[PDB]
């Protein structure tokens, strides 16, 4: 096996095989989240995709017993992605990163004063939308927008 | 057994009708029926991360009319601790240790929250995060509205000031708002305008309002007044049409009253002082009651209702 | 009738086994059995010749859990008195007058002593002379060692820090030393070395020890930890091999614990916080007990043992 | 191609296919250096290797027209690695990350005062060893050791 | 014989096309043709009623490239004079006495004028009144516009900043305005809006303009950029949509340039630095020429044109 | 055509025998043969990022004996610029612009270097980075050694002080070292010890030395003295065996001399002042020559050798 797949895992043995989610923002994720601080082996590249060629399944991402929303969590940086399963006989039913409501440690009150940014925290921001996506900041009760935040 | 127990108080938003109607009424009597020793054997923390004094001087006095203690400090100078190293969350974790409770004030804006987390079971009172929240103020304000007009229901309110950076009309409003159908008036000079969020919320909800740059008519169909302050920030030739000044000829009065979480300066005139609608003060003296209520709720388990 | 009566406390050196085993045990219960009013009718002096606050905030709280009073001040700024004229010994002689006792802290290093002389029968507590002595700290430390490992006898100690200007390992050591045969470890970077006097004394006596620059093995045959601080003074490129940092992977643990008369910064890691051997805090909360013990010894004549 | 290799590149078309250099410190590299801010596609995982099994070639890393020392540069974090070539007919002769003498932007005068750390710099440190590896800091003429630096 | 002689310079408003086209062109060569000694035997006053330094450091350097002298001071501290008694107009009347000329800067906003009156024949240069006028800046700015786009006629200007308290777009504008038909763009966040007076005047006159919150398109049909600063005053959660930041991807470039009477911070990016449209600097180095021109106009009687 | 041209001077390390033998000898005459106007038409920058004055007062005086200019500032107070935003490298890039050269001093330790990069062709002189380098000092020192003993070859040197944080024996040494076979003496109290790097280098090279805690014998086979200072940092009961004090009874003299880049305090005695081996001063007056040499090298293209 000169690079690829061989998604043999599923319990006591796992994989993860992020393959360019949207593009060049899946690296992010990587730090954006753990998932490299961890035993199981990993796999990626850049699909420079259009998706798939001849017949394209109609999905992508990672597969490896994340949790439930170990995601929902990406809802924000790669909403358009998709987890796990198996090609002959398999399980990971209609599962899409679907807004969490409270990103956790990834981000940063852009507010200059939040104590956030001064000590031993947690980024915890809460999410509401109808507008264009809203994020509050238990800390400094202030509201910024997926934007300007996403960056920082 | 009390709703309030060991709960940390920190943001008005984060509190429920009920709750308000409670500190609201535990303080009403306390006011008619004081108790020194409800608290004896208690010590509290009067942490003045950001010196403040009007607020501190009243907090405190509070601790002691209930009977009790203090240990605290005001800062920005000859106060120590950690600095170029230590965490407001090391301060607390130790503090936490001997104290029984913590009023505490600050420059930054998490602190009370930031301190919650690290201070296990020792409730924190927030005298201020920063430019964020002052629950004590607005409940202080809220009541007082109450002993006056005689209800927090079916009112004629108006808050003429610098509703923009206005720290307290922002709370007031949304507490005065939880209750219902009351119409608010906002005599603000398009610059101390009203932020477009506390509104979409008036709107958000089911509530109402209007705009004017007078103190005038808005004023006859009006019941309690919040004049904020007006200052720095804006030019000093920005104190151009400072016309939103409360003074004396209003007569086209009613039997309302005027308030201002001090400290007045220009906002309003000695001339007024005197005559009804005045109170800015009583408004103050009523914080000694508003606080207490809390602290004994905060720290006791039950009541002599 | 109590050994401690009207005696001024000021330097650990200047105190006897017994004595230690006493504040040591009057505080153990006090801790299990509090008394507000042992002291009522008392006022005390919380003199902060050199603002200090962690120490002050706990001293004080002490006065009041025992029931009592305060009057004091923290300085270096907006505090007055004599200056370009008056004597810290004029301050005292008057102070002396109304007070019942004096915790007091300072920059110079005689003060408590200097103040003894001039303050006739009003005991002084020393929160600090300067770079000299802090009895409260080390007895505070000493106990805490005790409620933990369960004795101040047949131990495995280690103090990794800046044992050079280290104010408290200097006391600790010589108190922890009066008791017996225990071996000490000194993980110090030849510069925060161990002074050649507190040794000749270990040696002086009949006691032991070893040296290492690890936190490692020294650590498995180890029971309580004193990590001091590390700072300024030395270059700022002198914080080169700052490797004497306590953090988290130790597992090759035991069931010991770690201490630090705060305030931590780099010394040790949040990561640790959590997990056993932690305590730096309890270590603190235990000063409120260690003090009290004194003050009521200091000022009462007898006990409810 | 479900994850792997297909090191078709070599000019107008390239790849990079870092495969766990030492372990869990090849992620590093990744940010440690660019190489993700870039077109060509990429490939990795964790060999959890012992190297190779039956017959193991006797090398690893990346292959993709780095430079010359686009490396030498790793000399410090994965000295034990190796570049490019081709399996039938190919070129990348005896090439090992071999000390540079001047790491560039990766690192950080641990000195607290270097202006480094206050403005628009460059980490530039120079390397000499016989001892156990020495790094100077054109900035604040001070000398620390691969250690304590490597971290920061 | 020179228009400019013994005239005190103080407010751009208060100056005539001509005049601009003059300092404008006396400095162009001066720049191509320096003269140290035009001024020898001169001393000048570098009065820094309000320390300022970028402005001072360049003023000065100016005096000396022309050959000459200085005597001055920067204040707010260890500087003296009258205070709790004396008048900035006693300072001057004496100063007036030995000097040959006065650059001078201040907090208040009359000073240069206030000082005119009292300083008989010794011209004053205004480095600043307060929040009022800085002629040196804007002519400094104006030129520089000139050596660039090659004229102060038939331009595409844009100034994206805090046009509200913006001290220099206020001058710039009205100087850039005296000349003609050029359209201005004002990418300002409704709060650093454009005051309704410098407009009625654009309008007032015969001139034009548009509004946008982009840096974008406004930008392709654009020739010189004034990005001001953005800061304090507004909340610190008021630095919310700070999107009016100049940075690097613009390409949809032209062959214009960017300016900023420093000092930049966030406004603009190192990244840019480099590449054309940059200059913020040259913009600066060009004040050493813009000033000089004046001072030798100011103080000589004629020219080597 | 001169080795030195447009080269920025900043660290003694970073300079070549030759070079030393040059400023060394351009200053020797300059000293015997002054030139005001070598520099006329020049302005320079006397940037005192960290006020310093002895060094500044002499730098400067330098500029002017050569004929020339200044514009500069000393800071820590009433000085401005950028702060809570701007870069010492924005300061420079503008400064860079009008100036002809930059002496500049600082707290941090890159600055001169950090400033090189951003200041294109305007040489920077370093009066100090921080705790890092002062070329001016040591060449200042170096010479002076020269006009004295009559060579920087086949000497008996000794530097008794606080060789640890000693800023200048660190330079001195390694310059005095480039030249050859001379043996150095280091009367340092194991704490102001000699760092183990400038040695391995003495050793490193081919050179020698010895150790002693006397001022005594080390002293008879001795030629120029560097006594540094001794202070703070260490306890204040750390000024215990302050026995490394130079004073008066030495007679077992020679015809050497004593130096100290001031300012003396305790190090050495009035008593001495007087009598030979004294010079600490001349040592100073000789910096006005040492600098100049540079600056005219630095800025001219050729010489009147
Ligand atoms: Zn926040
Ligand atoms: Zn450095």
């Amino acid at each position: 096996m000169t690079h690829n797949d061989k998604l043999q895992v599923a319990e006591i043995k796992r994989g993860t095989v992020i393959n360019h989610i949207p593009a060049e923002i899946g690296f992010k994720l990587l730090s954006l989240f753990k998932l490299t601080e961890t035993q199981d082996r990993i796999t990626i590249g850049l699909n420079l995709p259009s998706g798939e060629m001849g017949r394209k399944d109609l999905i992508k991402i990672e597969n490896t017993f994340l949790s439930e929303d170990e995601v929902d969590e990406l809802a924000l940086y790669a909403p358009q992605a998709t987890v796990n399963r198996i090609n002959d006989y398999e399980v990971v039913g209609k599962s899409r990163p679907s807004l969490p409501e409270r990103n956790i440690d990834v981000l940063v009150c852009p507010d200059s004063n939040c104590i956030s940014h001064a000590e031993p925290v947690s980024s915890s921001f809460a999410v509401r939308r109808a507008d264009d996506i809203a994020l509050k900041c238990k800390y400094c009760e202030k509201e910024f927008s997926h934007n300007v935040v996403l960056a920082n | 057994a009390n709703p309030l127990y060991q709960s940390h108080i920190i943001s008005i938003n984060d509190l429920s009708r009920d709750d308000l109607n409670l500190v609201l009424a535990t303080a009403a009597k306390l006011k008619a029926n004081p108790q020194p020793e409800l608290l004896k054997h208690k010590v509290i923390a009067s942490c003045f991360f950001e010196a403040s004094t009007r607020t501190r001087l009243s907090f405190q006095t509070s601790m002691h009319r209930l009977g009790a203690s203090v240990v605290g400090f005001s800062d920005s100078a000859n106060t120590s601790l950690g600095k170029k190293g230590q965490t407001l969350a090391n301060t607390i974790s130790v503090i936490s240790t001997y104290v029984d409770a913590i009023v505490m004030r600050h420059p930054q804006e998490g602190a009370a929250r930031l301190a919650t987390e690290f201070s296990g079971n020792v409730p924190v009172l927030n005298a201020g995060d920063g430019s964020n929240q002052h629950p004590t103020q607005t409940l202080l304000d809220l009541f007082t509205i109450q002993q006056t007009e005689g209800r927090l229901n079916n009112l004629h309110v108006a808050m003429v000031g610098d509703l923009k950076y206005g720290r307290t009309v922002h709370s007031l409003t949304q507490a005065l708002a939880k209750f219902d159908g009351n119409r608010f008036y906002f005599i603000a000079p398009d610059a101390l305008a009203m932020p477009e969020y506390i509104l979409d919320m008036l709107d958000e909800k089911g509530i109402a309002w209007s705009l004017h740059s007078s103190i005038e008519e808005v004023m006859t169909r009006v019941q309690k007044e919040r004049l904020d302050p007006s200052e720095y920030a804006x030019v000093k030739a920005q104190f151009l049409v400072r016309a939103n000044s409360l003074g004396g000829l209003h007569n086209a009065k009613m039997n309302a009253k005027v308030l201002h979480p001090l400290p007045r300066v220009d906002e309003i005139a000695t001339d007024v002082d005197k005559t009804p609608h005045a109170w800015y003060f009583q408004q103050a003296g009523n914080g000694i009651f508003a606080r207490q209520a809390l602290l004994a709720l905060v720290l006791n388990r039950d009541l002599v209702l």
